[PDB]
């Protein structure tokens, strides 16, 4: 399996999913239509917010 | 594509059902025509000759 880790805003969380598109999932990271796996996201205001 | 696939699937299902219906009707009509042609061949062999 694969683990792709990055930091995105809470608004663009819905962009990480097969199908729908957007500025984030057009030139940065796009999922395949028949993607098999899971998408794991969690709040991290206490670690990255300088 | 992700949302057009469903519409294309619906159209494919409809067209496939139409083609299947046409093929079945053609098979039945061709069987009837074959029976009539066998009768015609029997008539030609047993009447003309």
């Amino acid at each position: 399996v694969y683990a792709d880790s990055f930091v995105i805003r809470g608004d663009e969380v819905r962009q990480i999913a097969p199908g729908q598109t957007g500025k984030i999932a057009d030139y940065n990271y796009k999922l395949p239509d028949d993607f098999t796996g899971c998408v794991i996201a969690w709040n991290s205001n206490n670690l990255d917010s300088k | 594509p992700p949302e057009a696939e469903v519409q294309i699937d619906r159209l494919i299902t409809g067209r496939l059902q139409s083609l299947q219906t046409y093929v079945t009707q053609q098979l039945i009509r061709a069987a009837e025509i074959r029976a009539s042609a066998n009768l015609a061949a029997t008539k030609m062999s047993e009447c003309v000759l």
